RNA sequence: UUAAAGUUGCUGCAGUUAAAAAGCUCGUAGUUGGAUCU
RNA sequence: CAGAUACCGUCGUAGUUCCGACCAUAAACGAUGCCGACCGGCGAUGCGGCGGCGUUAUUCCCAUGACCCGCCGGGCAGCUUCCGGGAAACCAAAGUCUUUGGGUUCCGGGGGGAGUAUGGUUGCAAAGCUGAAACUUAAAGGAAUUUGGCGAAGGGCACCACC
RNA sequence: AGGUCUCGUAGACCGUGCACCAUGAGCACGAAUCCU
């Protein structure tokens, strides 16, 4: 994030942090996680460094930033618990949405229909995303993933470690580098709340949905 | 035939022309 | 048991190079090993290196670099003369526009080229490209 | 848009075997078959036999 | 070698001639027995008288009447 | 590489990777052209001029290329120093 | 039964992907439509288009579907991801926050601040639920 | 060729077990090779227990088990259907199928 | 007749924006069309077809034998190539082993033995290659002395524009298919192989993706 | 008879399944033996 | 059973059991010599040591045993892979090997003849150790994919199969 | 004071067996040289 005291924790999105849960893992160690950690403490929970977590978002910002055009960077995923928050990011952005059901011979394949030849991926999850990270290994893409304590590290170039299990914690993480992609890219000050609303990038079950839908108006 | 039964038969040769050896002495 | 240091720790610090370890621990250590990579650093193959010195057998830790292909040892140390250097570095070189042979002489532990303009020679150790 | 030749009969031998030759598209069954393809059977004389042509 | 001593030179020499003595052409110019065995007794042309004229049949598939003479 | 006449004679000189310094051959498919961007000192806002790395493909397999970032983003600077 | 092929289910997903807002669930309308935009040189093809048609519009207006892709972006799951509570769901008047996690404030850049509680130690017991 | 990794068996710094015989047949199958049967089964089975239920002197007394351990060579084990053949992927699975009945 | 592509770097070889492949060699960047090569190389790129051989699954019907054909590729400037098609027609099996070989050429660097006078005419070291259970070195020779090795990999040194080297072959070599191929990989080695010479910290300029971005995106969608 | 034979391998062969590690241990020659002295 | 001095069943000698005197051969097999250095992760188990909330040998305090959370060292083992290797099955060793060299014992040069003949040696006997040649042949063998064929297993269909 | 507690489905093991191989002449069968 650099020397400079603008790009910090300034009061509440550690709060944020706190509230969505994105400080705690699961329960098995990872030896190339031995350092965006502290301590395994009882019922098991290892707990996520925070500032390392800020500045890999930083640096994952500044590596999607530095590319000129924003229309040919693939954000990539296929979990239920981010569909909605990869597409409203590439809405935000101006990135290429891919929700659901990764095709395999995107990049290779290049007589079919579906092809496309990007120059950044940007990965919700290594472990459920194996298919795109495996692609990415025949043409030069470097990659983003958003890593948790149980996530195997191959083919990676930018890790992030948080909790990918709950819906807030990856709505608000997807949401805030939206957040920090738009005030690096020259659109959005950081002076003052231009915030629209966190629960906007948050997947929610059909069943929830219908009792908060008839439980308000 | 594999080489167990061979083997007996070999031995069975050579105990056999021995003792027509020994004996003929 | 343990007869040749060098041998060991040249192929410690081969493996380290293969596996791109930046540092690597040599258990044992010797005055022709700290020569040894003494003619090595010199010739700018590798970088800087430290000496555990304690009251046993010392430990060396090196900062590696990536211009380093291969250690090796020539055990037993045969002996050579200037006829037959040539012929050493025939067999045992990827080119005669680089790599160098150590070799144990009189006038010092140092590569080849110095010993033949200065015309003497003596006991092989290795090589390095 | 695509066409089979196959030529039957004594080729080479006694025993007769049939050669087939096929490329493109080609349906089998329909009522399109009466429009879009064309049958022509033929039989040719030689001196050691006779040989077959089914072209379509 | 495997033996890799710098004093090490009639054990290799020892192993090496074993080794070569286990062998089928080497052991075939340097024993007595496979010349004395040869007809020509180790040399290249040799006259003979002919006795009888012999027949002989050939091998599998191929089948024809090859035609020799016993010296 | 050189010659005894005093021009360049190579068709072309290949790059080198930034973690374990050695080259990326003309058909290895996983190598990175990773560019990071530096920003303004006093507001913040991307500048214009980029930072770039190569990293080869068998630290990709073997998995270090993120520490390997990390540890080019702070020879650089880029990263906070206490990390 | 009545299980239909891959033709009229592949042209009823490409007519329903080119056109989606110009149909509906009315089968008589969609089935001239997909007449007058769409050659079919025969009848029950046309009918079983026309039904495939109505069928995966009752689909996609009931919820969402993994077959084809949206421009118009599903109205009825628009306002689903339109509508905003009042509450920002994450402002809680009081954390549960872990001692751990406490320090974890503690040592970073912070202190003691009043949305965050400490925990009473309710950790007495352990992990690993048994499996042999 | 070498089908598993190890050799039907759960030997590995032993040499020499205790050998057992078979049921069925009467081979000395050795004891860690063998495939060995626990079952539980009542003594009479339930085609009777209603009769036996009311024929009683006692009141809802409980029909008692019977436990037998058997030991079947893999020749016995394959031809009683215990254990089958199985695929080459499908082979590493030491876990035992799932007892839904 | 005229090409159009699929790929953004037909766009970019038929813009008249990249001036030499070395560019793309030096990125790394894969290649997927048989005509880029066609645009940079003319008619130096020659054809000779190594060998035929039958490959036969058989069924119920009896053996049904589709023919594998190998071909080395290569101008005689630096670039050598090879592939390997097999199909049932003998003509198309031998226009996609020209395809494919066309595809998957390596550039090549070359040395000096001795003294760095002249032009380059050998090896700059010794370098192998490993398929199958064959060995193919290239050794450094003196001038004039030229290929000393089998037929196919003097077909193959001699078309890759090396003068002169020396080889050692160990294995079943009447494998052709395999002893080329390891003939292949042998001579892809050559760059991959650090030399003191190359030993300066390089310096990395604008990629051709951030080129001319702004005018490829604008001349296909 | 030599090279091709890296099929006699000192440079420079192999020993799970193709030719092949003694059933295992102890044991005198022979071989090889840790660091350090301007 | 066409044919059983074979599979199957009823008896049954020598042996199977002990003490002493012998032989030294097994698919004695991890079909992989011994020592030493280096080279990924994870979860378990056996031993010894060490640290720490909590429960129990009933309620308070210490040490002991038990359970739980770790760490260290040796050992039998397990799961995964573009470290790497191999002809492939596969291997944390069968890796660190043309970019060959840590030290040291035994052992193999196509397949038969043949572990046979002779000579020696050991043994009460049976038999172990060393061990060829003449002659003959262009194959003998190792890994693995597709139809084939089972007196192997698992499914599906049929009023020219059944209920 | 009520008197048939509510909700959902595998809960299938429970009697099944075999005397055997002796049957034997066959196998191959294209590339032109291709621009295309
Ligand atoms: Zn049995």
């Amino acid at each position: 994030s650099g020397a400079l005291d603008v790009l910090q924790m300034k009061e509440e999105d550690v709060l944020k942090f706190l509230a969505a849960g994105t400080h705690l893992g699961g329960t098995n160690l990872d030896f190339q996680m031995e350092q965006y950690i502290y301590k395994r403490k009882s019922d098991g929970i290892y707990i996520i460094n925070l500032k390392r977590t800020w500045e890999k978002l930083l640096l994952a910002a500044r590596a999607i930033v530095a590319i000129e055009n924003p229309a040919d960077v693939s954000v990539i995923s296929s979990r239920n618990t981010g569909q909605r928050a990869v597409l409203k990011f590439a809405a935000a952005t101006g990135a290429t949405p891919i929700a659901g059901r990764f095709t395999p011979g995107t990049f290779t394949n290049q007589i079919q229909t579906a092809f496309r030849e990007p120059r950044l991926l940007v990965v919700t999850d290594p472990r459920a995303d194996h298919q795109p990270l495996t692609e990415a290994s025949y043409v030069n893409l470097p990659t983003i993933a958003l890593c948790n304590t149980d996530s195997p590290l191959r083919y990676v170039d930018i890790a992030i470690p948080c909790n990918n299990k709950g819906a807030h914690s990856v709505g608000l993480m997807w949401w805030m580098l939206a957040r920090e992609v738009l005030r690096m890219r020259g659109t959005i000050s950081r002076e003052h709340p231009w915030e629209v609303m966190p629960d906007l990038y948050f997947y929610r079950d059909p069943e929830e949905i219908e009792k908060e839908e008839q439980a308000a108006a | 035939m594999r080489a167990k039964w061979r083997k007996k038969r070999m031995r069975r040769l050579k105990r056999k022309r021995r003792k027509m050896r020994q004996r003929s002495k | 048991v343990r007869m040749n240091v060098l041998a060991d720790a040249l192929k410690s610090i081969n493996n380290a190079e293969k596996r791109g370890k930046r540092q690597v621990l040599i258990r044992p250590c010797s005055k022709v090993i700290v020569r040894f990579l003494t003619v090595m650093m010199k010739h700018g193959y590798i970088g800087e290196f430290e000496i555990i010195d304690d009251h046993r057998a010392g430990k060396i830790v090196v900062n590696l670099t990536g211009r380093l292909n291969k250690c090796g040892v020539i055990s037993p140390r045969f002996d050579v003369q200037l006829k037959d250097l040539e012929k050493w570095q025939n067999n045992l070189l990827p080119s005669r526009q680089f790599g160098f042979i150590v070799l144990t002489t009189s006038a010092g532990i140092m590569d080849h080229e110095e010993a033949r303009r200065k015309h003497t020679g003596g006991k092989i150790l290795g090589f390095f490209f | 848009k695509g066409c089979e030749v196959v030529v039957s009969g004594k080729l080479r031998g006694q025993r007769a075997k049939s050669m087939k030759f096929v490329d493109g598209l080609m349906i089998h069954s329909g009522d399109p078959v009466n429009y879009y393809v064309d049958t022509a059977v033929r039989h040719v004389l030689l001196r050691q036999g006779v040989l077959g042509i089914k072209v379509k | 070698g495997k033996c890799r001593g710098l004093r090490t030179a009639r054990k290799l020499r020892s192993h090496r001639r074993d080794q070569k003595w286990h062998d089928k052409q080497y052991k075939k110019a340097h024993l007595g027995t496979a010349l004395k065995a040869n007809p020509f007794g180790g040399a290249s042309h040799a006259k003979g008288i002919v006795l009888e004229k012999v027949g002989v049949e050939a091998k599998q598939p191929n089948s024809a009447i090859r035609k020799c003479v016993r010296v | 590489m050189q010659n005894d006449a005093g021009e360049f004679v190579d068709l072309y000189v290949p790059r080198k990777c930034s973690a374990s310094n050695r080259i990326i051959g003309a058909k290895d498919h996983a190598s990175i052209q990773m560019n990071v961007a530096e920003v303004d000192k006093v507001t913040g806002r991307f500048n214009g001029q980029f930072k770039t790395y190569a990293i080869c493909g068998a630290i990709r397999r073997m998995g270090e290329s993120d520490d390997s970032i990390l540890r080019l983003a702070k020879a650089d600077g880029i990263v906070s120093k206490n990390f | 039964g009545r299980v239909r092929t891959k033709t009229v289910k592949k042209a009823a997903r490409v007519i329903i992907e080119k056109y989606y807002t110009r149909l509906g669930n009315d089968f008589h309308t969609n089935k001239r439509v997909c007449e007058e935009i769409a050659i079919i040189p025969s009848k029950k093809l046309r009918n079983k288009i026309a039904g495939y048609v109505t069928h995966l519009m009752k689909r996609i207006q009931r919820g969402p579907v993994r077959g084809i892709s949206i421009k118009l972006q599903e109205e009825e799951r628009e306002r689903r991801d339109n509508y905003v509570p009042e509450v920002s769901a994450l402002d809680q008047e009081i954390i549960e926050v872990d001692p751990d996690t406490k320090e974890m404030l503690k040592l970073l850049d912070f202190g003691s601040l009043s949305n965050l509680q400490v925990t009473q130690p309710t950790v007495g017991m352990n992990f690993k639920t048994p499996r042999g | 060729t070498k089908k598993r990794r190890n050799n039907g068996r759960a030997k590995k710094g032993r040499g020499h077990v205790q050998p057992i015989r078979c049921t069925n047949c009467a081979r000395c199958v050795p004891k860690d090779k063998a495939i060995k049967k626990f079952v539980i089964r009542n003594i009479v089975e339930a085609a009777a227990v209603r009769d036996i239920s009311e024929a009683s002197v006692f009141d809802a007394y409980v029909l008692p088990k019977l436990y037998v351990k058997l030991h079947y060579c893999v020749s016995c084990a394959i031809h009683s259907k215990v254990v089958r053949n199985r695929s080459r992927e499908a082979r590493k699975d030491r876990t035992p199928p799932p007892r839904f009945r | 007749k005229e090409w159009l592509p699929v790929t953004k770097l037909g766009r970019l070889v038929k813009d008249m924006k990249i001036k030499s492949l070395e560019e793309i060699y030096l990125f790394s960047l894969p290649i997927k069309e048989s005509e880029i090569i066609d645009f940079f190389l003319g008619a130096s790129l020659k054809d000779e077809v190594l060998k035929i051989m039958p490959v036969q699954k058989q069924t119920r019907a009896g053996q049904r034998t589709r023919f594998k054909a190998f071909v080395a590729i290569g101008d005689y400037n630096g670039h050598v190539g090879l592939g390997v098609k097999c199909s049932k027609e003998v003509a198309t099996a031998i226009r996609g082993a020209i395809i494919l070989a066309k595809l998957s050429i390596v550039p090549v660097r070359r040395g000096y033995w001795g003294n760095k006078i002249g032009k380059p005419h050998t090896v700059p070291c010794k370098v192998t290659g490993r398929c199958g259970s064959v060995l193919v070195r290239l050794i450094p020779a003196p001038r004039g002395t030229g290929i000393v090795s089998a037929p196919v990999p003097k077909k193959l040194l001699m078309m890759a524009g090396i003068d002169d080297c020396y080889t050692s072959a160990r294995g079943c070599t009447a494998t052709l298919g395999n002893f080329a191929k390891a003939t292949f990989d042998a001579i892809s080695k050559t760059y991959s192989y650090l030399t003191p010479d190359l030993w300066k910290e390089t310096v990395f300029t604008k990629s051709p993706y951030q080129e001319f971005t702004d005018h490829l995106v604008k001349t296909h969608t």
